[PDB]
């Protein structure tokens, strides 16, 4: 029971750090969504001024 | 009832809830939103191309 125990607490905690990886995907993925329209935009006028 | 340490019954419900939050969220923000990917989480290569 106290390895159970132990290990039950051991995959609880590590359940509750796994989210930690997507919110910081999440973070990165917001902060590039701006690098990739920039990158749009900046294709757009020099598409222009070609 | 013989159990009551652990209310194994009351925390079964709980899973399936948890599952069900992820679609729920994800319809409602498909839905705010005119469009589907909405994010880099679904499939990469719809947006990316």
């Amino acid at each position: 029971a106290n390895r159970f125990t132990s290990n039950i607490k051991g995959l609880t905690q590590a359940a509750r750090n796994a989210n930690d990886g997507i919110s910081v995907a999440q973070t990165t993925e917001g902060a590039l969504s701006e690098i990739n329209n920039n990158l749009q935009r900046i294709r757009e006028l020099t598409v222009q001024a070609s | 009832a013989q159990v009551i340490n652990t209310n194994s019954l009351s925390l079964i419900t709980q899973n399936n809830i948890n599952k069900n939050q992820s679609a729920l969220s994800s319809s409602i923000e498909r839905l705010s939103s005119g469009l589907r990917i909405n994010s880099a989480k679904d499939d990469a290569a719809g947006q990316a191309i």
